[PDB]
């Protein structure tokens, strides 16, 4: 089973460097030509670097030649970005992609991608998000506003996972030049608030965990 | 550099029905040595990273449904959907992978699924305890699982409606019923809030000539 698992992603000061990594298995990494490809905010996709199977052969586009390395240890199965010169353009998903033909042959494109890591690249500092429980003043709406967090991402959980498939998450939007989130449950009347229902909030980026449990008016 | 273009930029299409997506690049990916095209099909499910779908421009890679074909030669490409499944919703995207240029993607073509019409469930939420301890209030509206996609809100504060500090945010098409969710977020300062009584939110959409209006007053 052919796994790639990218690592490194990271809030990082325009000029800046950082070093990203993809641990893969399930293949002889040695034998196949590694690539990354990031993601902008756009949706668009865009192919950043290129090593060949030995780590002879390096390509680059232009819009990174010059700030960006590639390399690979093919006796730990880890490929490597070596990113300096960092600019605000470079914020995306890093995906770690295998170049689909065997060695030097060609006509085969990329087959399998890692699941990314991002990149924000930011004069912004990192803030931790305020949580705020949205409760009403057969079934009942609750949520929780997550305000004026830096960067993305938080995590939102309902009941720490056990609620539900009725839990709406709604994308961030940068206010002030901070990010704000909601999140929404739909549980049954009988159910709250009888019983207990919490929002968890997580933001790795602050180290920051915070539990709102939700609580009725009047 | 090849430019690799995609249209339409999105479409929707009922479960059943053929799906046809086209591809062009700013010149010719055949190779007339190989006398293959060096086009592939990704496709980018919400959450996921892309999946190979399509290699030499008409080829299947290996667990790909046979709804999935690939046809086209030299320029012009297309991508076609038999039989539209909802698990076929996703942005799928060209590349070219010719040997001696530089790899590139095409924008993408954003498939959404069509269901019936279905009007949103409001929900209004008044500013909570803590954050008008710490200065701010947020009065929140939850337009949730409506189709299709557009809808209007409205703040309106003792009658009159209100443009000054309001965001609103769209959840992507829902895995298990096709559906979009809403939240609409006006932002007012304790005292601006304390300065008024009544809130209201009114969501207009296609299923409905009426409004649905959700409100509060503060007592």
């Amino acid at each position: 089973e052919v796994q790639l698992v990218e690592s490194g992603g990271d809030l990082v000061k325009p000029g800046g460097s950082l070093k990203l990594s993809c641990a893969a298995s399930g293949f002889t990494f040695s034998s196949y030509g590694m690539s990354w490809v990031r993601q902008t905010p756009d949706k668009r996709l865009e192919w950043v670097a290129t090593i060949s199977s030995g780590g002879n052969y390096i390509y680059y586009p232009d819009t990174v030649k010059g700030r960006f390395t590639i390399s690979r240890d093919n006796a730990k199965n880890t490929l490597y970005l070596q990113m300096s010169s960092l600019k605000s353009e470079d914020t995306a998903m890093y995906y770690c992609t295998r170049e689909g033909a065997y060695s030097g042959s060609s006509s085969y494109p990329m087959d399998y991608w890692g699941q990314g890591t991002s990149v924000t690249v930011s004069s912004a500092k990192t803030t931790p998000p305020s949580v705020y429980p949205l409760a009403p003043g057969s079934s009942v709406t609750l949520g929780c506003l997550v305000k004026g967090y830096f960067p993305e991402s938080v995590t939102v959980t309902w009941n720490s996972g056990s609620l539900s498939s009725s839990v709406h998450t709604f994308p961030a939007l940068l206010q002030s030049g901070l990010y704000t989130m909601s999140s929404s449950v739909t549980v049954p009347s009988s159910t709250w608030p009888s019983q207990t229902v919490t929002c968890s909030v997580a933001h790795p980026a602050s180290s920051t965990t915070v539990d709102k449990k939700l609580e009725p008016s009047g | 550099n090849i430019m690799m273009t995609q249209s339409p930029s999105s479409l929707a299409v009922s479960a059943g029905e053929k799906v046809t997506m086209n591809c062009k690049s700013s010149q010719s990916v055949l190779y007339s040595s190989n006398q293959k095209n060096y086009l592939a099909w990704y496709q980018q499910k919400p959450g996921q990273s892309p999946k190979l779908l399509i290699y030499w421009a008409s080829t299947r890679e290996s667990g790909v449904p046979d709804r999935f074909t690939g046809s086209g030669s030299g320029t012009d490409f297309t991508l076609t959907i038999s039989s539209v499944q909802t698990e076929d919703l996703a942005v799928y995207y060209c590349h070219q992978y010719l040997s001696s240029y530089m790899y590139t993607f095409g924008g993408g073509t954003k498939l959404e699924i069509k269901r019936a019409d279905a009007a949103p469930t409001v929900s209004i939420f008044p500013p909570s305890s803590e954050q008008l301890t710490s200065g701010g209030a947020s009065v929140v509206c939850f337009l949730n699982n409506f189709y299709p996609k557009d809808i209007n809100v409205k703040w309106k504060i003792d009658g009159s409606e209100r443009q000054n500090g309001v965001l609103n945010s769209w959840t992507d098409q829902d895995s298990k019923d096709s559906t979009y969710s809403m939240s609409s977020t006006l932002t007012l300062t304790k005292d601006e809030y304390e300065r008024h009584n009544s809130y209201t939110c009114e969501a207009t959409h296609k299923t409905s000539t009426s409004p649905i209006v959700k409100s509060f007053n503060r007592n």
